[PDB]
DNA sequence: CAGTCACGACGTTGTAGAGCGA
DNA sequence: CTGGCCGTCGCTCTACAACGTCGTGACTG
């Protein structure tokens, strides 16, 4: 007896190496409480809870954390009779493994998937809940991988006669292989046919045969891609048995409810013995393909599991104050706080809090946890950390939730725990996900791979949604603290515990160890609301259905492999096969046109044209694909010029697209069907349940992420399937037709009169003063149209008439001109840089400093104050205005206008609050990415690599790459200016740089000369605009507002009273410096 | 009409630039400050202090309506209300302009500038117009009673007084007068002497009488009273104060001073 | 009186950040 | 009887730092 296959994960263990911090010995002398214990001890590991006590890996009828596992190592602990029928159950996630037929002889399978893992075979692990919980494991057999090669290439290049001396070709090349890896592989683990497709680049490719190949194994096939025959081209080869299984199967989706019914010869779904199951599932079946169906209808998310985590760690060498290491054996996790929630309901279920020593939870935080009707927590105590985490881990394999959360996860949570389990302890991770053994559980940081746009988490069957991730691409914050994501998202100002109090906590005997607990809880149920807000397992499992792809890359494998998987689908049912590239520069190719602005502050109304979905629009519109362009003129001599084919220069090169009616266009096809399934899903929203209309808005906006990121798809340089010449020519046309909307409304409405032709709702609009409409600025496909004479009040509608009559003169029916918003006052700074008020009234800020997340709060709040006066004072409003009556350079010249005070007021105020020595260093605190790995960079000296390297040198907390460093700039001491040299007069930014933690704590003084520099350098930027478009004259007329002032140094002065110098100035009532100057020129003379 | 007028033309004009010629762009950052008595500058060179008076006389026209009034000469850190001065700078020029507007506490001056036009019909140079506002809170230290003793020295001879001095803190000089007149400096090196009266070494002045002595570390003299390009000019002593100090005065309406701190040697 | 070594400020390029627009 | 990566686009401003040059400025025979 025993399990068909062996599990890893650890059943029973009876020596550890036990490592604990040795403060915990309470009886010992203080000569003996530095550092951690470390040898191996001969017990099975126990946890500790209410005083009781049990054997961390037994399970039972007692248990401190609940499970949801049927077997363990290779008992059955389901209550005796427990055989659920199975008919509907849910899929989140889905697997693909291959299984051997000696390794499956003992499991007594139907001979129908025997076959199928005959030599060998994949098959598709569905991982699921039933409706009434059950964890369900469904292994699909006899779905195979295939790529295709051209007949007429192979049969030249390799003279074969037939499908089988290719299938002998294939075997013979893997068996004479380096690493011997394909050992006894046969002919007969191939399958190869003819078949008929076309490549799907080019109008001109003419049909072909190929040879379609089966291969049994993801293995195999990655190695013939790379190395059977370089010379000939591959296509497929890259495409994965879980897409294959998803394509080959219609309707069939990678998220969502299925049913189990008989198959092609009333073929039924075996129930998997439990010794011979695969995975921690309640039950399992074998089936085909044909045994599976949608089941339609069916809708809410079944009552899946989210586990929502977070470790706190404690540093052990001889200096505790040092960010602690993993690396390290002594730096050691001592609390891992971990909350279950019931998905379906949004319920906390459980709340369990892993310590490492006793910790007595603080009454005040269980009284506050009472209060808002959450579970009491459990508190699970360990001698070592060994114990806590091997503890951890078992309640993650038992528990098995399907979800699993927290903040920074990805980054620091688990790559701390996985070092330990690895490198400390020697623990194989490879049975703790869902499958008991040979699963991946992997965590891949960034680290110097270039093209790599994240950090990753791969565990077999665990969706990790790190909530950090989430939040920086849905709200822009300076600053992504969990503390400051909390006041800024959840309205809630919370304490935060720094890693410097946690060692004095810890020693400080179990009620402070309480305390560090209280805060662990603290900070994962923020994390809870954070998740709960977001649903962002609602918006990615949306994504996943429509793009076919699972769950797990649907989060960390990029858009691409969105597009490209709805592409292949689409694709096969045409008879086109998509070709792999083989192997692994600024631009590819011209983008959109921004027009030159006329620069300046207009009050008069503006209206603003936008082009709905330009991109996916001109797709449409000019039947864009690869499989309908052309480079050959050749190719479409048979077809007439203009009704069957658009011709182009794009690039300094013609090219031919035939229109919809030659071919239609693949790319058309899935906009289509995706913009029309939009509008579907949108005219529901309205008449649906608050409930159902949170779905149908998650799905909504899945649609037009992935219908939004087709162009970007064509234009990747090396990507999946590339098309540069896609990618040009819909830019190229963007490009014209934005100009050719500035020629139509120029042209038509030059004069009211053509105006009130077109629009008589226009004849009670003219306001005082001479008639213009002309485009002032216009960026990729927004225009901006400048009504003098017109009043902003009727301008929405007239211009919404406008912009439809412009669309159906200019432009091909999927193309559709709309008219967003009116300003009533827009100042319009540079190309992408404009502040303007709405008609409604609301304030739009566009690629100027105070959206921009680099500056700090008080030179934004400031230069906030000063835009506030431009647009929302009129006294103000009308000076601006004024100035722009003259030339920028009389008004160095001339008193500025009256009404500007105010914004002088501002200035002046700022300066005194900045030099005011009770300020708060927050208020100072820049920002900057980590856009990369430090030694990526050339540009060695930077602000933001200074603090990381003293952040480093510190031993403190290293920024992950992608993370936001803070820093603030110091005031250049001259002990600063040693430092420096010491690292081998006026020194950079980059030197006067400090991390503001550290700023704080030695009391380093800021650098005011930087920061109100930096000040009136945002003010100067932004109010330009107002002079002429000219920085130097308004640096000028901005710094004439602040008070200036003139004294001696104070040495100096002091020595000169010592002569008998008399004073003027302050100090002194007005006539005894009239005085003195009478007394001073005389004796001057 | 301006609250406040000050007008150079013709001669005058002619006056306050032969007046400046040889500052050579010394004064050109300062500190200016305004009353009726006229025009004070006022600025450091090497530490030292630096003035040039010019009382209302040298002024075609003129007002004093408010307080005392103070600027900084450059305008915007690139130009200055001295430039205009800088005479080869403007050739051309026929009238200047003064006049100030604003209430006491937050005064602004304004600068216009008029010039020969092929004939003398002045043409405005309206581009060149500056504006500059009063210094909310300044504290200047200037020159105060009367100076204890004078000496006045021609070309040759205060250039000689500058030879004299040593260059440098490593070189400390010390000026005296010995009874009966004998008006010296010595640097160990660098003896001279001056014969005083109330003929190349003959120096007169007043309260020439009192003999005394007094030491200088300072480096500043070779390279400031050079710098200000002195031709004939006094020295005129503040010998009286528990600090003693020097002021060294030019010749004629171009009365450029500098004031010389010295060792209070008791 | 002019050939001259030297100095603080300016314009220019490249990089990097970070947003804008699809 | 065991192995792999990765994988939207281009435009634009602005700050910052590095690099070269420019007008000034006291200067000597
Ligand atoms: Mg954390
Ligand atoms: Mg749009």
């Amino acid at each position: 007896t025993g399990p068909t296959q062996r599990h890893t994960y650890y059943s029973e263990c009876d020596e550890f190496r036990f490592i604990a911090p040795r403060v915990l010995d309470e009886d010992a002398p203080p000569e003996k409480r530095a550092g951690v214990h470390d040898g191996h001890l001969k017990r099975a590991p126990k946890v500790y809870c209410g005083g009781d006590e049990r054997d961390v890996l037994r399970v039972g009828s007692g248990g401190f954390w609940p499970r949801r596992s049927r077997l363990w190592g290779g008992v059955d602990h389901a209550p005796a009779g427990f055989n659920p029928t199975v008919t509907v159950f849910h899929v989140y996630d889905i697997l693909e493994n291959v299984e051997h037929a000696y390794g499956m002889r003992a499991a007594q399978f139907h001979a129908r998937f025997m076959d199928a893992i005959t030599p060998t075979g994949t098959v598709i692990t569905l991982l699921g809940l039933t409706p009434e919980g059950h964890r369900v494991a469904v292994h699909v057999y006899g779905t195979r991988q295939y790529f295709y090669m051209n007949k007429e290439e192979v049969d030249r290049h390799l003279q074969c006669r037939a499908p089988r001396d290719l299938c002998e070709r294939m075997a013979a090349a893997l068996r004479e292989s380096p690493g011997a890896s394909f050992r006894g592989i046969s002919a007969d683990h191939f399958e190869a046919e003819v078949v008929e497709r076309t490549d799907v680049y080019y109008y001109e490719t003419r049909p072909a045969l190929f040879y379609r190949v089966y291969v049994r194994s993801g293995r195999v096939l990655s190695y013939l891609c790379d190395n059977f025959c370089p010379a000939i081209k591959k296509y497929e080869g890259g495409v994965d048995a879980t897409t294959r299984f998803i394509l080959d199967n219609p309707g069939f989706v990678t998220f969502g409810w299925y049913r189990l019914k008989p198959g092609r010869n009333n073929t039924l779904a075996q129930p998997r013995a439990p010794m011979a199951f695969g995975t921690s599932s309640d039950v399992e079946f074998n089936c085909t393909a044909d045994n599976l169906a949608i089941e339609g209808g069916m809708s809410d998310l079944p009552a899946y599991k989210l586990m929502c985590f977070d470790i706190e760690c404690k540093a052990g060498g001889e200096d505790e104050l040092a960010f602690p290491v993993a690396g390290h054996p002594e730096d050691l996790v001592i609390q891992i706080s971990c909350l279950l929630y019931d998905l379906s309901t949004t319920a906390l279920e459980h709340v369990l809090l892993f310590s490492l020593g006793s910790c007595d939870l603080p009454e005040s935080h269980l009284n506050e946890l009472a209060a808002r009707g959450l579970p009491t927590p459990v508190v699970l105590e360990f001698d070592s950390e060994f114990e806590m985490l091997l503890a951890f881990m078992t309640l993650v394999k038992q528990y098995g939730p399907e979800f699993v959360t927290g903040y920074n996860i990805i980054n620091f949570d688990w790559p701390f725990l996985l070092a330990k389990l690895t490198d400390i302890y020697k623990v194989p991770l490879d049975g703790y996900g869902r499958m008991n053994g040979r699963g991946v559980f992997r965590v891949w940081d960034i680290g110097q791979s270039h093209f790599q746009k994240r950090s990753k988490i791969k565990v077999n069957g665990m969706v990790n949604i790190d909530m950090y991730g989430i939040i920086t691409d849905k709200i822009k914050l300076s600053s992504y603290k969990l503390n400051a994501v909390a006041e800024a998202v959840l309205k809630d100002k919370k304490k935060d515990l720094s890693y410097r109090d946690i060692p004095a906590y810890y020693a400080a005997g179990p009620a402070q160890r309480g305390v560090i607990g209280e805060y662990c809880i603290q900070d994962s149920l923020l994390v809870g609301q954070l998740f709960f807000k977001f649903l962002p397992h609602l918006e990615l499992s949306a994504v996943a259905r429509l793009a076919g792809i699972n769950i797990t890359r649907t989060i960390y494998d990029g858009q691409q492999i969105r597009v490209f998987t709805c592409l292949l689908r689409l694709a096969d049912q045409k008879g086109f096969i998509l070709p792999d590239t083989q192997g692994r520069r600024h631009v590819g190719y011209q983008g959109a046109r921004v027009l030159d602005p006329t620069s300046g502050f207009h009050v008069n109304p503006v209206v603003v044209f936008d082009f709905a979905s330009l991109y996916p629009s001109i797709i449409q519109a000019h039947n864009l694909c690869f499989s309908t362009l052309s480079l050959r003129a050749d190719a479409v001599a048979h077809l007439e010029a203009g009704k069957d084919y658009l011709e182009i220069e794009v690039g300094g090169r013609r090219l031919f697209f035939v229109k919809a009616h030659v071919r239609e266009s693949l790319l058309s096809i899935l906009l289509r069907d995706w913009l029309a399934m939009r509008k579907q899903i949108r005219s529901r929203i309205p008449q649906s349940s608050p409930e159902e209309a949170v779905l149908l808005d998650k799905q909504q906006a899945a649609i037009k992420v992935v219908c939004n990121s087709v162009y970007g798809f064509t234009g990747v340089q090396h990507g999946l399937l590339p098309c540069l010449h896609v990618a040009a020519t819909v830019t190229t046309i963007g490009r014209e037709m934005l100009l050719a909307t500035r020629e139509y409304v120029h042209a038509r409405w030059a004069a009211f009169e053509q105006l009130l032709a077109d629009f008589p709702e226009a004849a009670d609009m003219r306001a005082p003063g001479p008639y213009s409409m002309r485009i002032i600025y216009g960026d990729t496909d927004s225009i901006f149209v400048l009504c003098r004479g017109l009043t902003a009040a009727g301008l929405t509608a007239v211009g919404d008439k406008m912009a439809s009559h412009i669309s159906r003169a200019l432009f091909l029916p999927p193309i559709k001109l709309e008219c967003e918003k009116t300003f009533t006052k827009l100042l319009l700074i540079a190309k992408k840089k404009y502040i303007g008020v709405i008609y409604g009234g609301k304030m739009l800020i566009k690629g100027v400093d105070l959206v921009r997340k680099n500056n700090c709060a008080f030179i934004n709040r400031t230069s906030r104050a000063l835009v506030d006066l431009l647009f929302y004072d009129d006294t103000v409003s009308g000076a601006a205005a004024a100035l722009a009556e003259r030339p920028a350079e009389e008004w160095l010249a001339r008193p500025l206008p009256e009404g500007l005070q105010a914004f002088g007021a501002v200035l002046v105020d700022a300066h005194r609050r900045i030099t005011d020595p009770e300020r708060d260093i927050q208020d100072f605190v820049l920002t900057a990415e980590l856009s990369r790995h430090p030694r990526a960079y050339t540009n060695k000296r930077l602000a933001h690599l200074t603090v990381y390297y003293k952040l480093m040198a510190r031993r403190a907390q290293v920024p992950s790459i992608k993370d936001r460093i803070p820093y603030v700039i110091v005031a250049q001491t001259r002990e600063v200016e040693e430092t420096v040299a010491r690292l081998a007069r006026k020194l950079l930014v980059s030197e006067l740089a400090e991390d503001p933690a550290y700023a704080i704590a030695h009391g380093v003084a800021l650098n005011t000369d930087y920061y109100f520099s930096h000040l009136l350098g945002a003010a100067c930027v932004t109010f330009k605009a107002l002079f002429g478009n000219n920085a130097k004259i308004t640096e000028s007329l901005l710094k004439r507002f602040i008070p200036e002032v003139w004294h001696p140094p104070d040495d100096v002065a002091a020595r000169l009273r010592t002569a008998g110098f008399g004073a003027v100035g302050a100090g002194a009532t007005a006539e005894e410096t009239r005085r003195m100057l009478h007394r001073a020129f005389d004796t001057l003379a | 009409g301006a609250p406040c007028q000050v007008v150079l033309q013709g001669a005058e004009l002619n006056g306050i630039l032969q007046a400046f010629a040889p500052l050579r762009t010394s004064l050109l950052d300062s500190l200016l400050v305004m009353g009726d008595r006229g025009i004070l500058i006022h600025n450091t060179i090497f530490g030292e202090q630096v003035f040039l008076p010019l009382e209302h006389s040298q002024f075609s026209r003129y007002r004093w309506r408010g307080p005392t009034a103070a600027f900084l000469s450059l305008v915007d850190q690139k130009r200055s209300l001295l430039s205009v001065f800088r005479a080869n700078q403007y050739p051309d020029l026929r009238r200047v302009e003064l006049a100030i507007t604003g209430q006491a506490p937050f005064r602004t001056l304004v600068q216009r500038i008029w010039t020969t036009t092929s004939d003398g019909e002045a043409v405005e140079l309206a581009s060149e117009t500056l504006m500059k506002r009063e210094l909310t809170s300044f504290v200047v230290l200037v020159p105060q009673g009367t100076p204890d003793v004078q000496l006045r020295l021609t070309r040759p001879q205060l250039t000689k007084v500058l030879n004299a001095t040593g260059a440098d803190s490593a070189t400390p000089t010390t000026f005296e007068l010995g009874v009966n007149g004998k008006f010296s400096v010595f640097t160990t090196s660098t003896c001279v002497t001056f014969a005083a009266r109330e003929n190349a070494k003959t120096v007169y002045g007043e309260n020439t009488h009192r003999t005394f002595s007094v030491v200088v570390d300072d480096c500043s003299m070779r390279a400031v009273l050079r710098r200000l390009q002195v031709g004939g000019g006094t020295l005129k002593f503040f010998l009286t104060t528990p600090v003693p100090s020097l002021c060294v005065t030019a010749t004629g309406p171009n009365a450029v001073s500098a004031v010389f701190l010295l060792k209070p040697q008791k």
